[PDB]
RNA sequence: AGGAGUGGAGCCUGCGGCUUAAUUUGACUCAACACGGGAAACCUCACCCGGCCCGGACACGGACAGGAUUGACAGAUUGAU
RNA sequence: UCAGCCACCCGAGAUUGAGCAAUAACAGGUCUGUGAUGCCCUUAGAUGUCCGGGGCUGCACGCGCGCUACACUGACUGGCUCAGCGUGUCCUACGCCGGCAGGCGCGGGUAACCCGUUGAACCCCAUUCGUGAUGGGGAUCGGGGAUUGCAAUUAUUCCCCAUGAACGAGGAAUUCCCAGUAAGUGCGGGUCAUAAGCUUGCGUUGAUUAAGUCCCUGCCCUUUGUACAC
């Protein structure tokens, strides 16, 4: 895979945390990372990786794979993505 | 246009059955009990009945949170 | 103003008849010149599925039905007052849809 | 030989559109549907053996793989090996098969003999 | 009858631009062999000259 | 390669269709926009509103 | 008590059996044999003949920025650009 | 003189047809429907997977579902006249070019609004053919023509010309059925790019005989007796 694929991939991953997919191998596009040109093979493949680490939780389906955060997650993301922690994500926006 | 009628009441309930099968899977361990989804065009709430309420929500409303996403992303009706 | 129609599709009969009885009495509330509700005939969809999942027994069949009850009420009113009384009686099961001049 | 009343040598040089009448519904189907990369391959193959052969050697076997392939007046003459599905065979274009397919000569199945039967 | 398995590897030389780059002592950058005129690999990616031919490494064009 | 993979057309057969749940290709329902498998479906039928009335 | 038949002819389909490179396989009294939603030109597709790809996550040690990998035009071989 | 059975009156109707279906069991079928699944095998000349080509259909012979029939209560050709359950973004209205399958453009319909008054077939009313291997019956084959597809040769189908097979009501045996029921007849759905002789539904025409028994097939209960208790 190439580099810049993969760093469009973590930053939906932060503010919501959740990730969705297919399970289409042959999917030339994956539809939600539009206007990227990212196979659904290179965001199913490298959350693949990203399970066998402990950073998203698996939850299988009909069709669709399920990806979580893990609380693990957030710190591993806050320096990768070079955030502070000052900025708050949709957890603590109600209420 | 939109879709007939007879594609249209099926395809509520193709809806439903996915949308408890991945409620089960994934809730199975806090008591999970079904859903009830009241359909309006302004907004589709998703009713999920369970034994231990306070403890599917995560720390004050934090694990339902990600739910909500999944089902907005998934479904492709937006937020 | 002319052909105000407002469609109501359900898959039971019992909660429909009740929308529908909500409306026919809400109009009367209202005043207005009500064409009641019309019975289009019903919809029976078949699906025919042999029971066994291989293919071993004695050859029983399943036979499942959705029947979906469709009404019409229609009035004679501007479109100011339609829109408050459908929002009333919001109800599960049911699908409303209302068109206009 | 002659097809359809004209001779052979006229069709060489016929062209493409008149060529197409003197054939039935379905080959006029095939050449009005088109021809695609892997059949003008197969014509720049062999008219490539057409040229690499010495004139009074016909020319080596071009092994084929487009059993669909319906036999034009440009390719008769060739020695082509056509892929039944386990291997070759060296079939000679005769003049006289013009509105047939390739992979008709390649017997797919072995003819089958008989004998005693079994357990009935 | 015998599994032939066989894949090209690549030998790269010290740093290969050494082949392409060559300044003497006056200081002039002269590269012997051919820039490609296309776009994407325009003025910094060079084709390799060979014995017949030129080769590009991104649109693989070919010379005579 | 990458041009060679999926490059017979998987437009219409049932190579083209597959079961809405479990990927399966014999016996599938496509009246009313189901595909979903023959033995599939009668997991889900009563959830989707199918009954049986005789 | 009867009625329509089937078993008889041709054809169509499903099983045995003979072959086949392969003729994928389950199912053999009622309770197998127009059943496997099984009417398969490719896919389906299991079977046979070949030919690519890793879609071997992750952990360890080496190679390691004197490169491991990839596309490779043309010629040769191939069924193929 | 009880539960109830039989006949009649009044009545639309004095049995409508299905769906669902216990305990306890099969060493019943189904890992080939499942991201239901245990172990075992296999994993880079891969039992993973894609690509391409064959095969699944091959054919001296047996066995099962069916379709067409063997004619006159019929066939050929005109004319007339009637449905219901259903499907539809791919269903189709209308004008033109063609023997026809088909080409063209125009619209409607996400649907009691359009196809659609769904102008169905047996049946009916006339013409011709008259008991013969006939024009019955159409198999088998040669040629074209047209569609769907990346592709039709191992005919995918469909149309038009030809060729004309057995077949003269079918032994031993055996199946299903008691009323809008057999049976005849078409239409629709599933499969469906192309597609029904299959199946699942629907209407149309519409009867013979029975309203009884345990003789056969098989199941159950009570009195026998056991050397039985797999
Ligand atoms: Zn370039
Ligand atoms: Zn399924």
């Amino acid at each position: 895979m190439p580099k810049k694929n993969r760093i469009a991939i973590y930053e939906l991953l932060f503010k919501e945390g959740v990730m969705v997919a297919k399970k289409d191998v042959h999917m030339p596009k994956h539809p939600e990372l539009a206007d990227k040109n990212v196979p659904n093979l290179h965001v199913m493949k490298a959350m693949q990786s990203l399970k066998s680490r402990g950073y998203v939780k698996e939850q299988f389906a009909w069709r669709h794979f399920y990806w979580y955060l893990t609380n693990e997650g957030i710190q591993y993301l806050r320096d990768y993505l070079h955030l502070p922690p000052e900025i708050v994500p949709a957890t603590l926006r109600r209420s | 246009v939109q879709i007939s009628k007879k594609r249209k009441f099926v395809a509520d309930g193709i809806f439903k059955a996915e949308l408890n099968e991945f409620l089960t899977r994934e809730l199975a361990e806090d008591g999970y009990s079904g859903v009830e989804v009241r359909v309006t065009p302004t907004r589709t709430e998703i009713i999920i009945l369970a034994t231990r309420t306070q403890n599917v929500l995560g720390e004050k409303g934090r694990r339902i949170r990600e739910l909500t996403a999944v089902v907005q992303k998934r479904f492709g009706f937006p937020e | 103003i002319h052909r105000i129609r407002i469609t109501l599709t359900s898959r039971n009969v019992k909660s429909l008849e009740k929308v529908c009885a909500d409306l026919i009495r809400g109009a009367k509330e209202k005043n207005l010149k009500v064409k009641g509700p019309v019975r289009m005939p019903t919809k029976t969809l078949r699906i025919t599925t042999r029971k066994t999942p291989c293919g071993e027994g004695s050859k029983t069949w399943d036979r499942f039905q959705m029947r979906i009850h469709k009404r019409l009420i229609d009035l004679h009113s501007p479109s100011e007052i339609v829109k408050q009384i459908t929002s009333i009686s919001i109800e599960p099961g049911v699908e409303v849809e209302v068109t206009i001049a | 030989f002659t097809y359809r009343g004209v001779d052979l040598d006229q069709l060489l040089d016929m062209s493409y559109e008149q060529l197409m009448q003197l054939y039935s519904a379905r080959q006029r189907r095939r050449l009005n549907r088109g021809l695609r990369r892997k059949q003008h391959s197969l014509l720049k193959r062999l008219r490539k053996a057409k040229k690499e052969a010495p004139p009074m050697e016909k020319p080596e076997v071009v092994k084929t793989h487009l059993r669909d392939m319906i036999i034009l007046p440009e390719m008769v003459g060739s020695m082509v090996g056509v892929y039944n599905g386990k291997t070759f065979n060296q079939v000679e274009i005769k003049p006289e098969m013009i509105g047939h397919y390739l992979g008709e000569f390649s017997i797919t199945y072995k003819p089958v003999k008989h004998g005693r039967p079994g357990i009935g | 009858t015998t599994p032939k398995k066989n894949k090209h590897k690549r030998k790269k030389v010290k740093l290969a631009v050494l082949k392409y780059y060559k300044v003497d002592e006056n200081g002039k950058i002269s590269r012997l062999r051919r820039e490609c005129p296309s776009d994407e690999c325009g003025a910094g990616v060079f084709m390799a000259s060979h014995f017949d031919r030129h080769y590009c490494g991104k649109c693989c064009l070919t010379y005579c | 390669h990458q041009q060679l993979y999926w490059s017979h057309p998987r437009k219409f057969g049932q190579g083209s269709r597959s079961c809405r749940v479990c990927s399966n290709r014999h016996g599938l329902i496509r009246k009313y926009g189901l595909n979903m498998c023959r033995q599939c479906f009668r997991q889900y039928a009563k959830d989707i509103g199918f009954i049986k009335l005789d």
